[PDB]
């Protein structure tokens, strides 16, 4: 049973930087997938990104690319991901998602992480 | 893109039917699945392909595809628990994982 | 790691004829019934008087080496470990637990399966041997259909010498009771235990329980 746990809130001033970290338990995240989803209050979800099973890669979203970045180190067995250029909109909770690591092409995500806030 | 139609209202113990609606490549040749969103947390899948609950909590629910629309529901609502549903899936002409707008349920 | 896999259920011990391969012992390892939930895990360790005679029928083989010992614990044991390239034998000071098993599980990026032997032991301080040779068992044949091929082993230690056999022979009857190597200059030994080899997966969501499975498993034992 996974079992994963984040850092805290954070906040910003404009222009800056973040990094967000996301743990993982009992397995390891040699053997998982890993996504990243945003949601605007009361606007809906939105993707940023993750991990394509049909090739070993890492591919963001077509509207944010060249935004952010992502990087694992097994370890420690924690997932790093970073954020930069933030500007006036950008504003939403961030939360670490997880699924199946072998499917052709599949989307049944599973858990879910308690998430994080960031300000700008 | 998609579309569904905004904050569905029923009594309790009636029927429910949630209608979530795509194109030819958004949902046609790609299976889906339903999450719901309780204030406050994070969200707990509920279906997936399309017929199928994950083992424990969930209760009976349906699902079919009438081409490129996909209906869920439940026979009987209730104010024990109700919250927010989302519809989304795997596109698969260029574009990647999507959303849709989700739906306001309202009981009485 | 070392999680707790054993369960509070327990069988009346069955017994049958040797009929000249006697009082010989049968155990099940992974056993089904009706209720197609029920998944039972049982590997009770053995007294080793004077020499023990060993067999067993699998399908497809999870039967990966034994270990032997007096006190099975930190305060000398050997240990067999048997995979698909090479056998490794080993005298080590190893540090059991109470369920020990050989996991497997997937390499997301490197389209293989791996296999971990921590599962078994921690720790391996100030330790010396080790070997390696051709492998004892082999599950790859020109036929596959209704017949089953057949193992057997019998160990013995005289003299401080360590010493091995083994046969294979198919059966032609159909499912029923029984048909009718190396010197190693190695200990007192008083109790042996065999172990066995497990698989994990995550193509099912929501399994809130531990995803450890394996199929059935049988085997005969026997005394001199
Ligand atoms: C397994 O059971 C034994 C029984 O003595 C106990 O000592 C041990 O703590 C259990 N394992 C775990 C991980 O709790
Ligand atoms: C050996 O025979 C006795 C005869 O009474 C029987 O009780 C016992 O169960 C047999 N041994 C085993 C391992 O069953
Ligand atoms: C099998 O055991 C040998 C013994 O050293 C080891 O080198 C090898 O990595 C193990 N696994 C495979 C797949 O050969
Ligand atoms: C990756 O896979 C190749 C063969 O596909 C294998 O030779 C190599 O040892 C593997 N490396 C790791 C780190 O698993
Ligand atoms: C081996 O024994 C020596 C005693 O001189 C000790 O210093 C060393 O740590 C031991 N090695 C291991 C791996 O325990």
């Amino acid at each position: 049973q996974v079992q994963l746990v984040q850092s805290g809130a954070e906040v910003k001033k404009p222009g800056a930087s973040v990094k967000v970290s996301c743990k993982v338990s009992g397995y390891t995240l040699t053997e998982l997938s890993m996504h990243w989803v945003r949601q605007a209050p009361g606007k809906g979800l939105e993707w940023m990104g993750g991990f394509d099973p049909e090739d070993g890669e890492t591919i963001y979203a077509q509207k944010f690319q060249g935004r952010v970045t992502m990087t694992e180190d097994t370890s420690t067995d924690t997932a790093y991901m970073e954020l930069s250029s933030l500007r006036s909109e950008d504003t939403a909770v961030y939360y670490c998602a997880t699924g199946s690591p072998f499917d052709r092409t599949q989307n049944w995500f599973d858990p879910w992480g308690q998430g994080t806030l960031v300000t700008v | 893109v998609v579309t569904q139609p905004p904050s569905v209202s029923a009594a309790p113990g009636q029927k429910v039917t949630i209608s979530c609606s795509g194109s030819s490549s958004n949902i046609g040749n790609n299976y889906v699945s339903w999450y719901q969103q309780l204030p406050g947390t994070a969200p707990k899948l509920l279906i997936y392909d399309n017929n199928k609950r994950p083992s424990g909590i969930p209760d009976r629910f349906s699902g079919s595809k009438s081409g490129t629309s996909a209906t869920l529901g439940i026979t009987g609502l209730q104010t024990g628990d109700e919250a927010d549903y989302y519809c989304g899936t795997w596109d698969s002409s260029l574009s990647a994982v999507v959303f849709g707008g989700g739906t306001k349920l309202t009981v009485l | 790691q070392c999680v707790n896999l054993t369960t509070r259920t327990q069988l009346p011990p069955a017994y049958t004829n040797s009929f000249t391969r006697s009082n010989v012992t049968w155990f099940h390892a992974i056993h089904v019934s009706g209720t197609n939930g029920t998944k039972r895990f049982d590997n009770p360790v053995l007294p080793f008087n004077d020499g023990v005679y060993f067999a067993s029928t699998e399908k497809s083989n999870i039967i990966r080496g034994w270990i032997f010992g007096t006190t099975l614990d930190s305060k000398q044991s050997l240990l067999i470990v048997n995979n698909a390239t090479n056998v490794v034998i080993k005298v080590c000071e190893f540090q059991f637990c109470n369920d020990p098993f050989l996991g497997v599980y997937y390499h997301k990026n490197n389209k293989s399966w791996m296999e971990s032997e921590f599962r078994v032991y921690s720790s391996a301080n100030n330790c010396t041997f080790e070997y390696v040779s051709q492998p004892f068992l082999m599950d790859l044949e020109g036929k596959q259909g209704n017949f089953k091929n057949l193992r057997e082993f019998v160990f013995k230690n005289i003299d401080g010498y360590f010493k091995i056999y083994s046969k294979h022979t198919p059966i032609n009857l159909v499912r029923d009771l029984p048909q009718g190597l190396v010197d190693l200059p190695i200990i007192n030994i008083t109790r042996f235990q065999t172990l066995l080899a497990l698989h994990r997966s995550y193509l099912t969501p929501g399994d809130s329980s531990s995803g450890w499975t394996a199929g059935a498993a049988a085997y005969y034992v026997g005394y001199l």
